[PDB]
Order: structure tokens, then sequence, then C-alpha cells
């Protein structure tokens, strides 16, 4: 509840911020202006087509880190164990097929801006 | 061992063996337009090796004794009978064609073997891939329906693309009032009685199609008589050439066992060479072919593995 | 050795990352293994009461830790103090 | 309690109700699949956390190492549907039925 | 005379000795493990 | 012997005295088909002919750079083989053909 | 496709039903039938065509909503009765979508609309995985599940997966639509019989995979996907023909051959259950089940089908054939009858 009063504030600081910015600038509002920019001129094609990324390999690296990432974080509560010897086993056997898994996509040329 | 993978992880990797000279050179032609003093006296001032023109009898040369047999094993081709009376409703005109291409085929196959291992370049000639300059020369001129050209690049469609290619091709040309006079100088009826038409078709049929669709993919050396029939400038300017623009460079060692083992597995080879798109010319029946099965099991000398025939050797037909 | 020892000369003028990445790893498993110090990681961790200790009922068994705490017999780590 | 499970169990249905019917996309329908392990999650670490069952904890992330990772596969066909067509629509993907 | 030479010329003598000694293995472990059976079916309910 | 040029993407090529050989004797055989009296064939075996003598005398590439100007020796194997794709040209064309075909109309008088 | 992509991905297969076996907990147990779901894609496209992919699309994502329909049901028990098993008072529609999302995994009632298509445009080695290797663990979430299923839905997707897998296999000339129909007509059998001493479904799975085995091997030996194909094969290895006769005829359950006792002592196991009258209708469309076998080895072994001269050059190049895997799994099968009581 406490933080509820904090952060619908900062929506209506900006809600409130931003009502004051289309409802006292006096515009005027007709064709050209409006229309996108492209440094000009008309733009060519329709500025919502297939963008064709490079990088589509290494955004599924993160996409399975961003697990592994995930799966790391409970190690300031593990150390809090009793055993300590398979917590320490198992985040190295952890960290080290990861690595494993970097390094053989860093020499099969995964992270590398096919081109 | 049979290759297998294990000796790969165990070591016996390609790109290990490929020495500078290690390129599976072709050369191309007409029909009287040198090719027997250029293959050779290229391979032998090279390194490397030389497979002649595969003619209808390449997989009886290869096999057994190597003895040339019967023209019903080795197809039914007869390219004798084929010059002096085209146009038999016997197809013969397009059974002489798609077992040369089969041929030509175990040809580039069998040398990819070798050149994939012992690394050693390979002299061809009239490769694979010039090989469709006949069957347009064959079908502008009336030899062959379009219900049959479509069965070919068919079947070069479903066997090419798996292969690299010939790799620095080789050429000369020759005006066709001349190649019709080295036939006619040179004492073969069967080759004489040609139409000079079918040997402009030949180079309009190269100069078109083969030489631009080929000049992208690998390196042309356009020459002519004169500038070959001294052959060791030609080979001078094999040596001295700057290898790019190809599949060869932009690709890995499993790039080759991958095909290293698709090249050893001759069934993998001509898997899509017999394929049941029946045609008459090429469809041949039961009783025509059951004859022949069977009566080339009764070779002296097949009717087993390659291993086991008492009757030409093989002394340890029962272990090994 | 030379053809081993002087590779490693380049791999840390050019490439100097990879070698630390692949000796904190090396060196990572390798120290605890010749610590002084490394059973008590196990120990200190398993002194701290976060449950309540239940207390067993006296039958004339176990002369362990009396009825007092403050009584010399049972666990009493010393080691943690003056470590 | 049991008024989310009976609002969670009836926010898989809808995904598999959406899953189920297309709309010319294969990777709006990845897309749903995702939401429909996320009902599941909440659904796991409620009757894990209300239960006390702090021995199952382990289980709602185990649940989504594989939520990820069924995605990377599921992403990484879509760079093969669209570098034959381009387009990634599910009508064009119609040559195996011959 | 077979110009390209078999890959089965010679017996590969360890396929032999691999086959032929490994079914010697299993005889003489498959005759005691009944006779020592056999024998052992004797000693639980009377011959 | 020649560790990195001066030059971009023109490769070492070594083993000279080869190739500035093949080059040259080839251009003195795909000549001998232009005439006699075009004088593109009289010109070029005089050049030729220097500088293949300049290699077949010369065996040390630093000094025979100082015999045949164009330095760089790598530069000329370059230029060996260009005039030698040039002959090729000039054989299919007719450069020797009698004086010019459709003259000018007065056609440089210049102050106007 | 690089050895140490190969084997890890040979070992995720190994990993999904010995997951799915060795564990009690519905969750290792579910895990297991996704490495069998990560594995299989990457090799199903390994020619990365437009036929390829297709297969894979329509393999992952039949495939995954039906490991969310399973996942639903662990959850919806951890719930009554907390615990990570379908312990033996759970509710019915929390396993009838069970069952219902193993069908889909497996392919029976309409849920084989995605089988053939995937058997189809793939390799024929990785035609072999799906119908024998990727079926054993599915089939271990419900072995363990011996009681408790509904009879009567079990059942329909009995009869539904023997029509279906036999209408259908008639018309299809791609061998590899056949064995996708096979597969369904067969696990009518196996799937029907599981309240019912499920002893006999673990063995129509044995002998199943060791008439599959054979076959799928067979076609490699000359990559022939079509009747046509098959048929120019007295030409190419005329010794084949011995089998393939008793392969097939096996695979149809004729009486003499190890593949009519699956589908002979089931129907005891049914007969001696009072199901009298289901039984009949399976046994008389697995006599259709045979009609596209009939016809097929007509095709291949009791007719010369007209042949090619260029398969004249095949007749040169000595093959090899495997050795222990196809000489075995077919005298292991169709002379095994005798052996029956051995079996069960
Ligand atoms: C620092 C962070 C905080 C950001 C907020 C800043 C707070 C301080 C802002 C105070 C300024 C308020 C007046 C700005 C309006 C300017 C637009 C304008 O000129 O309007 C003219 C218009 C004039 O209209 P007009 O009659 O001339 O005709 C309009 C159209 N034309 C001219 C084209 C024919 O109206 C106003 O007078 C603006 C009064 C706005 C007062 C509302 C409060
Ligand atoms: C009524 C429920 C049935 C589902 C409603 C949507 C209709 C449908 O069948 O979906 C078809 C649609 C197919 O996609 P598309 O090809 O683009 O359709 C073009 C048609 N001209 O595919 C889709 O639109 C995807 C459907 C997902 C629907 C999710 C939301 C369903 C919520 C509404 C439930 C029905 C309301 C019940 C009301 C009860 C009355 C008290
Ligand atoms: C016993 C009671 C229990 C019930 C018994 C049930 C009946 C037994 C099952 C019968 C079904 C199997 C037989 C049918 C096979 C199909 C026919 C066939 O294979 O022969 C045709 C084929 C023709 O091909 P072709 O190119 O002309 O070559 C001929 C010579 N090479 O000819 C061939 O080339 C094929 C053979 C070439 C290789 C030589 C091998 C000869 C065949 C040996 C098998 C004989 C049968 C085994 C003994 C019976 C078992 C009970
Ligand atoms: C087409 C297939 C049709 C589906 C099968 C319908 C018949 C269902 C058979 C059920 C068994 C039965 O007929 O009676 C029950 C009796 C013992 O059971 P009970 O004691 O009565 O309890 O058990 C028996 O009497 C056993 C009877 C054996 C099964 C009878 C199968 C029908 C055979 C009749 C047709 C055969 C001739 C060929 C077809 C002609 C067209 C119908
Ligand atoms: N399809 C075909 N049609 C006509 N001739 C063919 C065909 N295939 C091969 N040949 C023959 O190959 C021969 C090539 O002869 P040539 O180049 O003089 O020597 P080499 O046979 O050594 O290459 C020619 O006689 C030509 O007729």
């Amino acid at each position: 509840m406490n933080l509820y009063t904090v952060i619908f504030i900062n929506i209506l600081l900006s809600l409130t911020l931003i009502l004051v910015a289309f409802w006292l600038p006096q515009m005027n509002l007709y064709s050209e202006k409006a229309n996108p920019y492209e440094c000009g001129f008309d733009p060519t094609s329709s500025a919502r087509l297939p963008f064709s990324m490079k990088f589509f390999l290494v955004a599924i690296t993160f996409l399975l880190f961003d697990l592994e990432i995930a799966l790391l974080l409970p190690l300031p509560w593990a150390i809090q164990t009793i055993k300590t010897s398979t917590m320490m086993i198992m985040a190295f056997i952890l960290v080290t097929i990861l690595s494993l898994g970097l390094a053989y996509e860093w020499t099969q040329k995964g992270l590398e801006w096919t081109e | 061992l049979r290759y297998g993978l294990l000796a790969a992880i165990l070591g016996d990797k390609t790109t290990k063996k490929l020495h500078e000279y290690s390129r599976v050179i072709t050369v191309d032609g007409n029909i009287c337009s040198g090719k027997n003093k250029l293959a050779k006296e290229i391979a032998q001032q090279l390194g490397m090796k030389h497979y002649p023109e595969a003619g209808i009898q390449y997989s009886s040369t290869t096999t057994g004794d190597g003895r040339p047999l019967d023209i019903e094993f080795s197809g039914s081709c007869s390219l004798e009978k084929f010059y002096d009376d085209p146009k038999s409703n016997d197809g013969n005109s397009y059974r002489l064609q798609s077992w040369l291409y089969a041929s030509r085929l175990l040809q580039y196959a069998d040398a990819l073997e070798h050149l994939l291992s012992t690394g050693q370049g390979v002299v061809l000639e009239r490769s694979i891939y010039s090989d469709f300059v006949f069957l347009e020369a064959m079908y502008n001129q009336g030899y062959i329906r379009k219900q049959c050209v479509d069965h070919y690049n068919e079947i070069k469609r479903l066997t090419l693309p798996e292969y690299l290619p010939p790799h620095a091709v080789i050429y000369i040309d020759v005006p066709v009032p001349e190649v019709q006079s080295r036939i006619q100088k040179k004492g073969d009826p069967h080759e004489m009685k040609v139409t000079s038409a079918y040997l402009q078709d030949i180079e309009n049929a190269y100069k078109k199609t083969f030489l631009p669709k080929m000049s992208e993919m690998c390196e042309v050396l356009v020459y002519d008589s004169w500038e070959a029939e001294d052959p060791t400038k030609v080979v001078e300017d094999i040596e001295y050439l700057k290898y790019n623009k190809g599949p060869w460079l932009k690709q890995d060692d499993w790039t080759f066992h991958y095909l290293r083992m698709l090249v050893q597995d001759k069934t993998e080879v001509l898997n899509y060479t017999t394929i049941p798109v029946y045609l008459p010319e090429i469809t041949i029946g039961a009783h025509q072919g059951s004859r022949i099965y069977n009566s080339f099991r009764e070779l002296p000398g097949r009717k087993y593995a390659p291993g086991y025939n008492a009757e030409v050797g093989d002394k340890w037909i029962w272990l090994k | 050795a030379g053809r081993i020892s002087a590779f490693l000369k380049n791999a840390w003028a050019k490439e100097p990352v990879l070698v630390v990445s692949f000796s904190v790893w090396g060196l990572a498993i390798i120290m605890p293994m010749i610590s002084p110090y490394t059973k008590y990681a196990s120990m200190i961790n398993k002194a701290t009461p976060y449950n309540y200790p239940v207390p067993v009922r006296d039958d004339g068994n176990m002369p362990d830790v009396p009825s007092h705490p403050q009584d010399p017999l049972g666990p009493s780590l010393d080691w943690l103090k003056n470590l | 309690m049991p008024s989310t499970f009976f609002n969670l169990t009836m926010a898989f249905s809808l995904s598999l109700l959406g899953t189920l019917m297309f709309r010319s996309h294969l990777m709006s329908t990845l897309l749903c699949l995702e939401g429909m392990v996320l009902s599941l999650f909440i659904m796991t670490s409620v009757t894990s956390l209300n239960s006390n069952s702090m021995s199952s904890m382990p289980i709602p992330i185990t649940i989504l190492v594989f939520a990820a990772c069924e995605a990377a596969v599921g992403l990484a066909l879509l760079v093969k549907v669209s570098n034959t067509y381009g387009t990634d629509y599910v009508q064009n993907l119609n040559l195996l039925q011959c | 005379f077979y110009v390209r030479e078999p890959v089965n010329a010679k017996p590969n003598w360890l396929a032999v000795g691999l086959s032929v000694g490994a079914s010697v293995f299993m005889w003489i472990y498959l005759i005691q493990t009944h006779n020592e059976d056999v024998l052992e079916y004797k000693r639980r309910n009377g011959l | 012997l020649k560790k990195t040029t001066g030059l971009v993407g023109l490769a070492v090529c070594d083993t000279p005295h080869e190739r500035l050989t093949i080059l040259y004797t080839k251009t003195l055989d795909i000549l001998k088909h232009f005439p006699k009296h075009a004088a593109y064939r009289k010109y070029t075996e005089q050049i030729t002919n220097e500088k293949l003598d300049m290699v077949k005398a010369e065996p040390d590439v630093k000094k025979l750079e100082a015999l045949l100007q164009g330095g760089e020796v790598e530069e000329v194997i370059l230029q060996a083989e260009k005039e030698l794709s040039l002959a090729r040209k000039m054989l299919k064309w007719k450069p020797w053909e009698p004086l010019v075909e459709e003259p000018p109309a007065n056609q440089w008088k210049w102050p106007i | 496709m690089n050895p140490i992509t190969l084997a890890i991905i040979y070992f995720t297969i190994f990993l999904g039903p010995v997951i799915t076996m060795s564990s009690t907990n519905l969750m290792l147990m579910w895990v297991g039938l996704e490495f069998s779901l990560l594995a299989i894609i990457p090799m199903l496209i390994n020619k990365k065509n437009p036929r390829s992919t297709e297969a894979a699309t329509k393999y992952f994502v039949t495939q995954a909503t039906a490991s969310m329909i399973i996942l639903l049901a662990i959850v919806l028990n951890y719930k009554q009765l907390g615990t990570w098993m379908f312990q033996q008072q759970t509710n019915g529609l929390i396993l009838n979508m069970t069952l219902m999302a193993l069908s889909m995994k497996l392919g029976l009632a309409p849920f084989h609309f995605w089988l053939p298509e995937v058997t189809q445009g793939i390799p024929l080695h990785m035609g072999l995985i799906l119908l024998t290797w990727q079926k054993i663990a599915p089939l271990s979430i419900l072995i363990q599940i011996y009681p408790l299923l509904n009879s009567t839905i079990i059942l329909m997707l009995a009869i539904t997966s023997i029509f279906m897998g036999a209408w259908g296999g008639l018309n299809q000339t791609q061998m590899r639509k056949i064995m996708a129909y096979s597969s369904i007509a067969h696990m009518g059998w196996m799937l029907a019989i599981l309240p019912y001493n499920p002893s006999l479904t673990l063995l129509n799975l044995m002998i199943y995979i060791i008439l599959t085995a054979p076959m799928f091997m067979a076609l490699m030996l000359n990559n022939s996907m079509t009747i046509n194909s098959i048929s120019l094969l007295w030409n190419k290895t005329p010794a084949m023909l011995t089998m393939i006769s008793l392969m097939l005829l096996s695979l149809g359950g004729l009486p003499p051959l190890t593949g009519f006792l699956p589908k002979w002592i089931i129907i005891t196991e049914l007969m001696k259950n009072n199901c009298l009258i289901m039984a009949t209708l399976m046994a008389m469309m697995a006599l259709l089940n045979l009609f596209f076998y009939t016809r097929l080895i007509y095709s291949t072994s009791l007719t010369m089908f007209p042949t090619n001269n260029n398969s004249k050059m095949m007749t040169h190049q000595t093959k090899t054939k495997p050795n222990l895997m196809f000489s075995t799994l077919a005298i292991m099968s169709t002379m095994t009858l005798p052996l029956a009581p051995q079996l069960i």
C-alpha cells in the first residue's frame, strides 16, 4: 500500500504533465508536418516492412541465458545451506558448461553478424 | 575400416591433405578438339592424375576384371549405331546420353574420392556440367522428345547440386568447319556422316549457356587451337592462377565428410538416376531385364560380392 | 618447455582476457582443495540456530549437556571466536 | 486461492483456445504458447506457496527453463520459415500433404 | 582380379578370433552355468 | 624475400623470373599473327625483348628493378599480363587498317 | 553436423524416455518428453528445405501444446491431493485431458493428421526414431497409470486409430505416409489394452519396433519413398524380397508370423474382459491393413514392374547392408510365433 502511494503519483506526475503539453501549445496541425521524416523527402517504402536483423542467433543465446542468470540468482541463499560442497561443485558445473556452450558458439561463428 | 566417421575423428581430415595442386581441373571442347594431348600433359606437368573420357563402358572398366562387357550389360547404347541411323523409334539417341551422364557422374564422384584423399588433382575431360551440350544439340535438331529432355534436367536437379564444380574449367574453341575436317581426316566412318549443324549447335550450346553460367562458380581459360597445341603455356596459366569465386573456399572439413560419404556409396551417387519415370526410351521391362540381371550374375566373376568369387581366385571364400 | 610455454606469451600479449578467465576458472576449484579454512564453511553455517532446538526428556541416559545452557558439555564452539 | 485458479485455469484455456484458432501468423501462436506456460507458473507457485511446500519451489523455475528453450527452438524455425517465404504466414506451408 | 581391390581380400583375423573365441567362452560359461545350477537345484528339495 | 609491399591487394606472387618470362614469351607468340608491317607488332617486340633480356641475364630482383623501370617488380607482372590481354583485343580489332574512315568535316580550326 | 553436436543430440534423445522412465515425479517425467522434442528438431532439419521446416513446425507446434495440456494435469493434480503423481483418486478430466494430450504426442483418433505430414518430408533415418523411440516415453506416462483411465474414451481413440490408420493408408503411394498410418493402426492395439493387462502393450511395441526398423532400413538401402521405386528392387537387391514378403504379411498380422501374435492374444484379453463387440470392429479392419500390403508386395515382389536401363550400373557397385540389425530383426520377427509363451 505504501508503494502504491509512491507510484500512482508518478503516473499522475507524468499524466498530469502530458495533458498540459497537448492542451497548452496552440497547435496548427494540417498535413505535411504530421507525415514522416526521412530527411526532407517523401519516404519510398512504408516504414513497416521486414527489417531482417543479423544478430538473430545471439538474441536466442540471450533468451537461453536469461534463464541461466535466473538459475544463478538463488546463490546468496544457497551458501546458507549446511552442505556447501554440492553448492560448491554444482555452481562450478553450471558456470563451466555455460562457458563450454559459449565457447562452442564462439568458434562456430554464432555471434558474428551474418553477412 | 571403411572410413566410417570414426576415421575423421581418429584423423583423416581432408583440409590436412589439400596440396596447392589438389585441384579438380577439367577441359572442354568439341568432338575432335584436343583434350587427349591436353588432359594428359596437364597431369604430367603438374603432378596429379588423368581420367579419360567416360565412354559407354566406364563402369565396366572400374569393376571386376575391368574388361569391356557386352553392349547389353553396359547399357544398350552403341554410339556407332547413333550416327549412322538416328531418329530410331528404338530409343538410342537418349539411351546413349542418359547412360553417359551417369558415367560422367560416376567418373566425377570417383575423382572426389581421390581428390579428398591422397590429395591430387584430377584432369577430367567433358565432365558432368558440359553434358547438356549434346542434348540441346540433340533436341534442337530432331532426335529427342520434350517429354524426355525434362527427364534429364530433372536428374541433374537431383544429382548436381550435391557436388562441387569442375574447379577451373578449360576450353578450346575451334571453328565448326575445322572440326568437321579433323573427323574426315580421322579414318572413322561413324563420326563421319554427321551434320555440321549438330556441331554448330554444339558451340552455340556452349558459349551461350556453359561458359557464362560457369564463369561465376568457377574459372575459365578460353583458348584456341593455337594458344593450345603447346601444352605448357596452358599449364603455366593454371599454376599462376588466383583461385577464388566458388563454393570450394567457403566450406569446412565436415562439409567434405558428408560429401565424402556421399561419393563412396556409389549407390548413393546413383539413386536419383534410376528414378521410375516410365519413358519408353529408357523403360525396358522385365523379361528384357531379368534375362540380363541373371545372365550378368552368371558372368564368370561377378556372381557374388566383389571378394567372394572362387572362379576368379578368392581363396578365403569362407571367412573373410 | 618452449613450444607450449612460449605460446602463452602471445596469448598473454594478445588475447589477454581468456588467459585470466581460463586461469581464474582453473584457480577457483583448486584453492578450496588446498585451504586450511574450508572445513569451517559447512560448520559456521551449521551452528546458526534458525529453528528452535527441541529438548529431549531425561530418561537415565545420554550424559550430555544437562538442563543448563552454560554447562561445559555439548557443542561449545570456541572456534568461531578466536578463529 | 479458490478464486484465482478458476480464473487462471480459465486463463490457460483461453490461451489453449487461442493456440488452436490461428490468425495467419505462426509467430502469434508461439506467442500465445508462453502465456499458456505463465498461467502454469503461477498456478504452480501458489499451490507451492499456500501449502508452504518449499521443497516443490524448485519446480516453478524448472518448468520455466523449458519455457524459453522451447521458445528458442520455436523462434529459430521462423528464421527457416522466413528464409523460404519471407512472410511468416501459416497458410503458406501446405506442401506436405502431397 | 578386381582392379579396385576388395575391402575384404584377406580375412580380418581379429574378427575370427573375436567371433570364434567369443563363442567358445559362451559355451564354457553356458555349460558350467547349467551344471552349476542343476547340481544346485539338487540341494533344495532332494535329488 | 619481400615481406609486405607498399601497395594494397597486389599480392607477392613469388617466383618471379618465371611469370615475367612466361608472359613476354607469350606476347611474342600472340604476336606473329599480326602483319609484320603493323607497327604495334614492330614496337612492342622492341619492348619485351629488352625486358626479357633484363630478366634472362639478371637473377637478383632488387637490381632487376633498376633495369626495367617499374620498381616493385610485382607491379610489372600486372602490366606484362595486361599488354598480353591487349594484343588479343588489338587482334580481333583491326587498328592497322588504312587511313581513317570518315575523316572530319572542318572540325578542328579552333578560334571561333 | 559436427560430432560435438551429434553426440549431444543423440544423447538428449537417450534422456527423454530414460528420464521419463527413471523418475516418479510427473515433472521429471514431463521434461523427458521435451528432451525428446528439442533434440529431434535439429535432425528433422538437416536439409533445411521447404519440406523439413514445415514438418518441424508441424511437429513442434502440434506437440508443445500437448506438453502444456499434460503439464496442466500435473498442476491440477499438484493442488488436489498435493504431490507429483496421479495417485488413485484424481479427478477424471484431469486424466481424460492427460490421455488427450498423450494421444497428441502419439497421434491416434483425429490427432493423427500431423504424423504422416511429418513422417513425410523427412529422411528415412529420423523416420525410424519417431515411430519407434519417440513413442516409448509417452507410453511410460501411460503404463504408470495402469488403472484409473476412462475405459470409454481410451477405446474410442483405439477404434478411431484402426479406421483412420487403415482407410488412409490405402491411398498413399509414399511408403513414409504408409508407415505413419501403420503406427496409428497398431496403436489402437497398444492403447485399447492399456487397462486390460498392459504387459501386452509393452509387447505390441517391442514387436512393432522389430517390424518397422527393418522396413525403414530396407528403404534407406535404396531411398525409395514410392511404390514405383520399391518396385524396381528385383534389379538392385533381389535378395531382400524374401523378408519384405514376410515383414509386411506379419506387420499385417497373419498367423504363422509373429505379427499376428499381438493382434491375437490382445483379443483374448479383450474377450476375457467381456467386450466381445469391440475387438471384432478392430479385427475386421486389420484386414484392410493387409490390402495395401498385399498390393504393396505385388508391386514389390510378385510382379516385376518395368525397370530402367540406367539401373544397370546399380548392378556393378556393391552396396553394403547393415549387420545384426536386419537379419536379426527380420528373423527374430516373422519366425518367432512358436515362442509366444516366452513373449507372454
Ligand atoms: C514352413 C511352414 C511355415 C509357413 C511357410 C510360409 C511360406 C514361406 C514364406 C514364403 C514367402 C517368401 C518367398 C517369397 C519371396 C518373393 C519371391 C522371390 O523372392 O523370388 C523372386 C526373385 C526374382 O528375382 P530375379 O532377379 O529374377 O533373380 C532370381 C534368382 N536370383 O528371386 C530372387 O532373386 C530372390 C532370391 C535371390 C537370392 C537367393 C535366395 C533364394 C531364396 C531363399 C528363400 C527360400 C524360402 C525359405 C525356405 C522356406 C521357409 C519356410
Ligand atoms: N553424346 C555424344 N554424342 C556424340 N559424340 C559423343 C557423345 N559422347 C561422347 N562423344 C564422343 O567423344 C569423342 C571425343 O573425342 P576427342 O575429343 O577427339 O578425344 P577424346 O575421346 O580423348 O576426348 C568424340 O568422338 C565424340 O563423338
